[PDB]
């Protein structure tokens, strides 16, 4: 007999550069997170590179007294373990950025405002919150798709 | 148009650190002057070949690729300076500054391209990001993975420490694509480290596979997600214990302060090895340097059991002697007793000067810290000897479920050690 099949599409942070944000954090090359668009923009040698929260697999943060390390791991072939296996990448033969680590000094500059590691900590917290919200919404949508209206 | 133009709000990125300076365009060429470094960069009019304009972090940005295969970059411009730059280049340099923003779709996948001392991660036609290979302080490889470790500038508040790329297999290239990527990176970078790197070691607390990098003053426990760094100053004791079945070895490291992970603190680092798991290690040092550092305790190249290698390395590093099982031998011939504790089964080892319970929530109690002991007898008259231990601080540890013969042997052992038996 007949069958049923649905479609899907990957996530996009900004469909065009015109939709890119303009924030002092981005200007100063600080790990920015846009919540309305659910994107994380990170500095890559003067290049504010964005990544959708979906690309990130998880994040970790460590403090080493003198410096603080913030690691960000994305999804890629081999690393798509768990309930994400079905999320087959559109081109598994391409190059996947699997890990990016940033380092911020914990020493407060002479009478300056904030500490560099404070920025990394804030970024970690905001990314965790955005990932929680994104995963919650995705789970809600996935469980609503296919319900018989009563 | 005029034959000369000047700009005072120009910046320059150097190893992740922003630098201000002035810029001037003329028929002679393009001259930039950095302020922090005081350097003067010059690009003759006959060298330019390609001019790209793209919104960078600090405002907009110009990218000039010259005949010499070198690409200069400038930042701090406005959206209106693009017209002036393009008109000047077309009127004097025969070139047209074209716009080419980076990929803003936010995808962690794409293609990689090499060109001079700069790597470019792109997607189709729009680039995603660029990485100057000259700034790489080290390049390591793995299984379908390449890792680049960069240097560090003091002015860079948020410095890019380490990056990793998953390189899938491509048998069509004959050579491993990982090795090919590493060679392409080395051909452009200027690599200058860890003493020895053990890859994938069965850990019980924390759980999972973790690689261990050795450093002169600490050890880096790298995981697939979480990472830790334990200075040798934080280590207290090293314990090497056998398994009950005489087939595995427990390597325990007592930490202080305990490594923290969110809402949990680990007081011991437990590792599990197999006696039939050999290894052959080679240090990242020279013979004389090793002789000066470890005083001959180690050599440039070693081989032997994995647990033996780890024990030797940690001993030569920390100077603390590795505790080993005492003169205790249970009825089953094992060097421990299987007992329960805090709703979890495990192994209790009578060390030479204390007890250590592993591995689930591990515990360690030295003889001097014990106030007294009690051989409580449970319900049955067989295999029901709870070996409770109360310390002088007031903490009482209950190790229940012990065989009768194990209890008889522990009784003789405690009577030999002379402890307060209540």
């Amino acid at each position: 007999e007949q069958q049923i099949q649905k479609a899907r599409k990957s996530n996009v942070s900004y469909k065009n550069p015109s939709l890119m944000p303009k924030e002092p954090h981005i200007r100063e090359m600080k790990i920015y997170i846009d919540k309305k668009y659910e994107t994380v923009i990170m500095p890559v040698f003067g290049i504010a590179t964005p990544f959708h929260i979906a690309t990130i697999k998880n994040i970790s943060m460590s403090v080493e007294g003198d410096y603080t390390y913030l690691r960000i791991n994305f999804y890629c072939p081999g690393s798509a373990l768990g309930r994400n296996e079905g999320n087959i990448f559109p081109n598994p033969e391409a190059t996947f950025v699997k890990e990016i680590t940033y380092r911020a000094s914990n020493i407060k500059a002479p009478g300056e405002q904030t500490v560099p590691a404070l920025n990394l900590q804030n970024a970690f917290r905001i990314i965790k919150e955005v990932q929680k919200r994104y995963k919650t919404r995705e789970a809600e949508e996935k469980e609503k798709e296919g319900i018989v209206k009563q | 148009m005029a034959e000369t133009l000047e700009f005072n709000d120009v910046y320059q990125e150097v190893k992740g650190s922003m630098n201000d300076g002035r810029l001037r365009l003329s028929r002679q060429g393009i001259i930039f002057k950095n302020s922090k470094t005081g350097k003067v960069d010059n690009i003759q009019a006959g060298e330019l070949t390609e001019g790209i304009w793209r919104r960078v972090a600090l405002g907009h940005g110009l990218k000039l690729l010259t005949k010499n295969g070198h690409v200069y970059k400038y930042d701090g411009f406005r959206e209106s300076e693009f017209e002036k730059l393009s008109d000047f280049f077309k009127t004097h340099y025969r070139l047209e500054l074209m716009e080419k923003d980076l990929c803003v779709k936010g995808w962690n996948w794409g293609t990689v391209k090499f060109g001079g001392q700069l790597l470019s991660f792109d997607i189709g036609d729009q680039p995603v990001f660029e990485i100057p290979l000259s700034n790489v302080s080290q390049c390591t490889t793995g299984k379908n993975e390449v890792t680049l470790e960069f240097h560090q500038n003091d002015d860079a508040e948020v410095s890019l420490m380490e990056v990793r790329f998953y390189v899938p297999p491509t048998q069509e290239d004959g050579v491993d694509p990982v090795e090919a990527f590493a060679q392409n990176v080395l051909s452009k970078a200027d690599v200058i480290d860890a003493i020895c790197i053990f890859r994938e070691l069965q850990c019980l607390t924390p759980r999972g596979r973790y690689d261990i990098r050795i450093y002169p003053t600490f050890l880096h426990l790298h995981g697939k997600t979480f990472d830790y760094k334990i200075p040798y100053t934080t280590v207290l004791r090293l314990f090497l214990l056998p398994h009950k079945d005489q087939r595995q070895m427990f390597f325990v490291i007592s930490l202080d302060p305990p490594i923290k992970q969110g809402q949990t603190r680990y007081h011991f680092l437990i590792l599990l090895f197999s006696k039939d798991e050999d290894i052959s290690l080679t240090l990242n040092m020279n013979e004389e340097e090793v002789e000066k550092r470890f005083e001959g305790r180690l050599t440039k190249n070693m081989s032997g059991s994995l647990y033996e290698m780890v024990s030797r390395v940690m001993k030569a590093l920390v100077n603390r002697k590795i505790t080993v099982p005492g003169n205790f031998q249970g009825h089953s011939g094992a060097q421990c007793i299987t007992c329960s504790y805090k709703a979890s089964s495990g192994l209790l080892y009578p060390l030479e000067r204390g007890f250590i319970y592993v591995h689930k929530p591990p515990v360690h109690i030295r003889f001097d810290e014990i106030s007294f002991v009690n051989f409580a007898r449970g319900t049955t008259t067989t295999r029901s000897f709870d070996f409770e231990i109360e310390t002088k601080q007031g903490t009482q540890y209950t190790f229940s479920s012990i065989e009768r013969e194990e209890y008889g042997k522990l009784f003789d052992f405690v009577n030999a050690k002379k402890l307060n038996i209540k």
